[PDB]
RNA sequence: AUGUGAUUUUAAUAGCUUCUUAGGA
RNA sequence: UCCUAAGAAGCUAUUAAAAUCACC
């Protein structure tokens, strides 16, 4: 252990060492030649011409700082900013048993995508003339903890077919999410060893035939590609990785995931450890509270979905207030104090979760739980807009994100709840029916006090205006109804689900006229 | 299990050079930006009196030349990746490299930049006398 | 001989420093 | 006041064994 490392550790079982030439370092020369730190050329001992030594690619240390070359590992204030590009990664290994002992070649790779890739055991065997990347003999790990790697060593694909089904899975997942990949690892010690095989870091490059960042390398034709143009490109160009065990975690993976989540399981399979490694790393960064400082790029419909939500929220709240005449209206989870319907008579008690960077409007601080506050708010109606409470009371206007809808916005997350990353990161919990045992669904309708001014005539009882009640429907409200329908359908497509109290009556809006 | 080959002084530059699309350029850029050369090269206690040539079967070292073992003056043999030479075979592995002692604190970075004169066996520009 | 590390101890071995005793200057 | 030999203590390093934690 005198200034040595486990990297490139010769794992052969030949008793002799190496010749003075054809030896990579000074520590690999045999004892017959090594004299006072300066090897001697004995003309008697000839050099080996036929030998194969399995070099162990274990213990890579990516702590380099070079000027043009980006760093692989990232800080968890730069990995929370790239959350669309998290792909968990866990690698199961097989130990070398015949003619080589001492290194774990990779057998089973697994990602957060859900794809297990078996590979043949393949290692870097250092022949006299080159480093012959080739199949070595291996045994699967010992014990009844690893018994599903007993059949896997008799199947799999070579590493020039498991290098192109990693740039066909990453490229199909992250085609539309992001333009980099952040490999969330549990213990980087073996994930780096298993990334020597399909990763080529290099200077920051730009895609061929295109203008996006270059994230896929092709060794056959020496070019680079972004995540769209990578058809046939085999080597992943600069990834970024992150180690979750270096966030102060003491214990196993299934004894650190199973404290936050009861949905995932079946550990020590690669696709179910790479899912837990990302589940634990989404929890430890996002489930605490939404961080309002970290903006996010605009993938698609971010401007339209949010403005449509504001439009429909301005409508449903004002409609329910003008229809049922609630004396006071509460508010929960509204970070700022921004009155949705400011032109109202109700007193807007901002029962926020926590005061956020301003007390100019005296937002109150209160946390909500069902068994605690089931009988605390009895007066009026409480607008739980985008709140995450376990169960809602019997008088509310709720808008909860239905976390079972999958899109390029709604990334998978912890405890079956998901991360809806739209101009901010919201880790909304699982959409269960038990939350809505005091509520009903909301009908679709449009209600306005704007006087009518003087194309297809549309007759729908859902629209609530004195013009559609008459014989002729004005063109001053048909486009309004169509815009509102477009906003509502875009909202429902986005994944929200509106809910309302039991006594909500759409005919109560009519007597207002 | 296994007989260790590397030192922790190398495990920053070797790892970074194991992953590289171009291994020579990445090592030159590591050398430029605050980088220590690859230590632990194999060195020959030669008679140090011999005619100078780049690549020989036995170390023939001039008075201005340190003769190293030819597997530790090749970055690709030293990072265990594939040589860019066609037929993928190393030319330096098996023969003894002669590095001029003025630039022999960093052997690996000499064989990347310099070349061997084909007609007189000397390091071109470092004693090749073809005027 | 059958996998990779990391941290503690417990043995020897080597080096340095401090203290005690003895010999010499 | 200095040099050498022995004993004790401390620090560091090398090998060996054991124990714990993570990876497999
Ligand atoms: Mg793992
Ligand atoms: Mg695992
Ligand atoms: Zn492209
Ligand atoms: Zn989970
Ligand atoms: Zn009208
Ligand atoms: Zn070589
Ligand atoms: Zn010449």
């Amino acid at each position: 252990a005198e200034n040595v490392t486990g990297l490139f550790k010769d794992c052969s079982k030949v008793i002799t060492g190496l010749h003075p030439t054809q030896a990579p370092t000074h520590l690999s020369v045999d004892t017959k030649f090594k004299t006072e730190g300066l090897c001697v050329d004995i003309p008697g001992i000839p050099k080996d011409m036929t030998y194969r030594r399995l070099i162990s690619m274990m213990g890579f240390k990516m702590n380099y700082q070079v000027n043009g070359y980006p760093n692989m590992f990232i800080t968890r204030e730069e990995a929370i900013r790239h959350v669309r590009a998290w792909i968990g990664f866990d690698v199961e290994g097989c130990h070398a048993t015949r003619e080589a002992v001492g290194t774990n070649l990779p057998l089973q790779l697994g990602f957060s995508t859900g794809v297990n890739l078996v590979a043949v055991p393949t290692g870097y065997v250092d022949t006299p003339n080159n480093t012959d990347f080739s199949r070595v003999s291996a045994k699967p790990p010992p014990g009844d903890q690893f018994k599903h790697l007993i059949p896997l060593m008799y199947k799999g694909l070579p590493w020039n077919v498991v290098r192109i089904k990693i740039v066909q899975m990453l490229s199909d997942t992250l085609k539309n999410l992001s333009d980099r990949v952040v490999f969330v690892l549990w213990a980087h010690g073996f994930a780096l060893t298993s990334m020597k095989y399909f990763v080529k870091i290099g200077p920051e490059r730009t895609c061929c035939l295109c203008d996006r960042r270059a994230t896929c390398f092709s060794t056959a034709s020496d070019t680079y590609a972004c995540w769209h143009h990578s058809i046939g490109f085999d080597y992943v160009y600069n990834p970024f990785m992150i180690d979750v065990q270096q966030w102060g975690f003491t214990g196993n993976l299934q004894s650190n995931h199973d404290l936050y989540c009861q949905v995932h399981g079946n550990a020590h399979v690669a696709s179910c450890d790479a899912i837990m490694t990302r589940c634990l790393a989404v929890h430890e960064c996002f489930v605490k509270r939404v961080d309002w400082t970290i903006e996010y790029p605009i993938i698609g419909d971010e401007l339209k979905i949010n403005a449509a939500c504001r439009k429909v929220q301005h409508m449903v709240v004002k409609a329910a207030l003008l229809a049922d005449k609630f004396p006071v209206l509460h508010d929960i989870g509204n970070p700022k104090a921004i009155k949705c319907v400011p032109q109202a008579d109700v007193e807007w008690k901002f029962y926020d979760a926590q005061p956020c960077s301003d007390k100019a409007y005296k937002i109150e601080e209160l946390f909500y739980s069902y068994a605690t506050h089931s009988d605390k708010f009895t007066d009026g109606v409480c607008l739980f807009w985008n709140c995450n409470v376990d169960r809602y009371p019997a008088n509310s206007i709720v808008c909860r994100f239905d976390t079972r809808v999958l899109s390029n916005l709604n990334l998978p997350g912890c405890d079956g709840g998901s991360l809806y990353v739209n101009k901010h990161a919201f880790h909304t919990p699982a959409f269960d029916k038990s939350a809505f045992v005091n509520l009903k669904q909301l009908p679709f309708f449009y209600y306005s006090d704007s006087p009518c001014e003087s194309y297809v005539p549309l007759k729908s009882a859902t629209c609530i205006t004195r013009c559609n009640l008459g014989g002729a429907v004005c063109r001053h409200h048909a486009n309004e109804y169509r815009l509102y329908l477009d906003a509502y359908n875009m909202m429902i497509s986005a994944g929200f689900s509106l809910w309302v109290y039991k006594q909500f009556d759409t005919y109560n809006l009519w007597n207002t006229f | 299990a296994g007989n260790a080959t590397e030192v922790p002084a190398n495990s920053t530059v070797l790892s970074f050079c194991a992953f590289a699309v171009d291994a020579a350029k990445a090592y030159k850029d590591y050398l430029a930006s605050g980088g220590q050369p690859i230590t632990n090269c194999v060195k020959m206690l030669c008679t140090h009196t011999g005619t100078g040539q780049a690549i020989t079967v036995t170390p023939e070292a001039n008075m201005d030349q340190e003769s190293f073992g030819g597997a530790s003056c090749c970055l690709y043999c030293r990072c265990h990746i594939d040589h860019p030479n066609p037929k993928g075979f190393c030319d330096l592995k098996g023969k003894y490299v002669q590095i001029p002692t003025t630039c022999a604190n960093d052997p690996v970075g000499f064989t990347l930049k310099n070349t061997v004169c084909t007609v007189c066996g000397m390091w071109k520009g470092y004693g090749c006398s073809c005027d």
